């Protein structure tokens, strides 16, 4: 029938210019830029081969993307600007009091709780809606450094956790920190 | 609004025009050719094959001039000028002579199987026949059908012949290369049975749809001078989306 | 205008497939980017452009 | 005539794309240029396999590109030829002020304020202006030398800083330079 062949040709041919935006995605230039995600920095004193949009690994699984490099030329500190996931790397709504009564464990803890104030309870009340949001799956104490990957080219950041109690905010700066060496800390120590 | 369905449609035809050609080609082949046949078969060969053996040669030569050219510079600087002769010969022979063989024969024999038999539509040639009597379907399509399926790979086995002995002349007599790590890097790595065996089954299936389509579209054309140019296209085209379109499924029946 | 994507997207399909296989196992698969780019640019985009 | 105003017309639409794509997603020259970037050069020994536009770095930041590589048959040398920046180098006016009378705490320093003059100005007020002529973050005594991206890769100008309290001007000679070491070289190194 006429009206039916036409509209399915019509649909079928209409089709290709609804997978052309799908092919259109992988072009990069459209679409799949990272999701509901926030920011962090941190300071290095060697950078060696780190260019943007490298990976950043939380222990061998990719979590962002680094974006922003300068130096500050007044006491030579390199400073990288990276964007973190917001959901492989924070806690949902069940997730927060079932480790926030962890991190009162630690808090209201036979350590902490009697060598302070411990006849208060507002420390263990301040602390849940200052880590309710500002807060990430990053230890307070963690080190970032630049690891190698390609063994040969490349230099993906690393974020090592571990240790500590409560965790750290979602804009903050990460302190510990870990420059990277080169071939010449594999030759000088070697000779 | 009548331009979607004027697009629209087109298809319809078009796919009611593929299906004839199927009806066609079994109309073609299932018969058997009397006396006669073997000698404008001959000439056939004549006309398509020896006439397209210049062309394969020089872009036989070209090609593995240029691909040891280039990655040789980039690999020589870790510890490999050895693996040279087997990147030339891997992605000849199971990757390009398929293809690239193709393209140069959907040019040449892939138009002057339409053009000819655009010949004879236009002054009625075609049309002279049938009413003597002979049927062109015997005549003039199963000679030609017959040496297109042969001739091509008769030639990309030609093709990729001076295609590796081409890259061995910018290799030992101007980058100076090693011959006996050339040759033995290459005897190690291909074997006859899974790469040249299945080179040359890349290259039937290559042949039948690009002279297959080129028989028929320039069979069932009207005999507008304008259009004969415009069915010229749709050979080449309906050959280069068929010739590159069943790479993909040769490829993963071979190999991965 | 029809043709030469097609064609366009199958070379690359293929020369960053294979070349890689051998290549990866020194260390080297970030020098995909590049072999791609310069033997598309300035080797075969002006040769197999004009034999299509 | 109507189709053929739309199907030219969408041509051009599509190379403009295409071109777009190889300038501003793949090649170099996509921005790639600082602001006030003024020339230096150098000396060297060994500039061995060394393409001009490479990349210079201080802290592993891309600062700059060399441009020329000439050789000088006065002297049997290798002269280098390259182009810093002018904002990462060279200090901002409060990072100026920051180290200028901080210079001149340097020059007033304990035995240095009575070693030269502390009955004159010119150990001390003249250092105040030849903080500010054109100044880099380069030190007085600073050493360049040939990095390599990795230990199988390209070449690139890196520059270790540190030590002395005094500075450089735009287009100096950085002082201290040591060439590239390789494979002929290493065996040198041990033994």
């Amino acid at each position: 029938s006429r009206t039916s062949e036409l509209a399915v040709g019509i649909f079928v041919i209409i089709f290709g210019i609804a997978l052309f935006f799908l092919a259109m995605k992988v072009s990069g230039l459209v679409g799949t830029n990272l999701s509901d995600g926030y920011t962090m920095k941190a300071q290095f004193d060697n950078v060696n081969g780190l260019k943007p949009r490298a990976k950043v690994t939380m222990s061998g699984v990719t979590i962002g993307r680094v974006d922003s490099i300068t130096l500050d030329p007044v006491t030579r500190l390199a400073t990288v600007t990276f964007d973190l996931d917001g959901k492989l790397t924070s806690f949902n709504a069940e997730q927060l009091k079932e480790v926030q009564k962890n991190a009162l464990d630690e808090l209201r803890y036979s350590s902490d709780y009697t060598q302070a104030t411990p006849a208060q309870q507002k420390t263990m009340e301040q602390q849940l809606i200052s880590n309710m949001n500002s807060i990430t799956s990053i230890d307070e104490d963690a080190y970032i450094m630049v690891a190698t990957n390609g063994l040969l080219g490349e230099k993906y950041l690393k974020i090592v956790p571990g240790g500590g109690l409560n965790y750290l905010k979602r804009g903050d700066t990460i302190s510990n920190t870990q420059g990277t060496m080169d071939l010449e800390d594999l030759i000088s120590k070697f000779i | 609004m009548n331009t979607i369905a004027w697009l629209g449609r087109l298809v319809i035809e078009r796919i009611r025009g593929i299906g004839v050609a199927a009806l066609m080609l079994l109309q073609i082949i299932f018969s058997l050719p009397s006396a006669g046949g073997f000698g404008r078969f001959v000439y056939q060969m004549h006309r398509v094959g020896v006439m397209s053996l210049l062309i394969i040669t020089v872009s036989g030569l070209f090609i593995g001039l240029v691909l040891g050219l280039q990655g040789y510079s980039i690999l020589v600087n870790v510890g490999s000028e050895s693996m040279l002769g087997t990147m030339v010969s891997l992605t000849l022979l199971r990757e390009l002579a398929p293809v690239v063989a193709a393209l140069l024969f959907a040019g040449r024999a892939g138009s002057a199987l339409t053009a000819e038999i655009g010949s004879m539509k236009q002054s009625e040639q075609l049309a002279s026949m049938e009413m003597i009597g002979v049927d062109p379907l015997k005549q003039i399509v199963s000679p030609r059908l017959w040496a297109g399926i042969v001739s091509l790979p008769m030639l990309t086995v030609i093709f990729a012949a001076i295609g590796i002995v081409g890259g061995k002349l910018v290799g030992v007599d101007f980058l100076g290369v090693d011959e006996g790590s050339f040759w033995s890097g290459m005897q190690n790595n291909v074997q006859f049975g899974h790469d040249v065996v299945n080179g040359i089954i890349k290259s039937i299936v290559f042949a039948l749809l690009c002279t297959w389509i080129a028989v028929f579209q320039g069979y069932a054309c009207d005999p507008t001078p304008e259009g004969i140019a415009t069915a010229m296209t749709r050979t080449v085209v309906y050959s280069s989306l068929c010739v590159l379109g069943f790479d993909f499924v040769l490829t993963a029946v071979m190999f991965g």
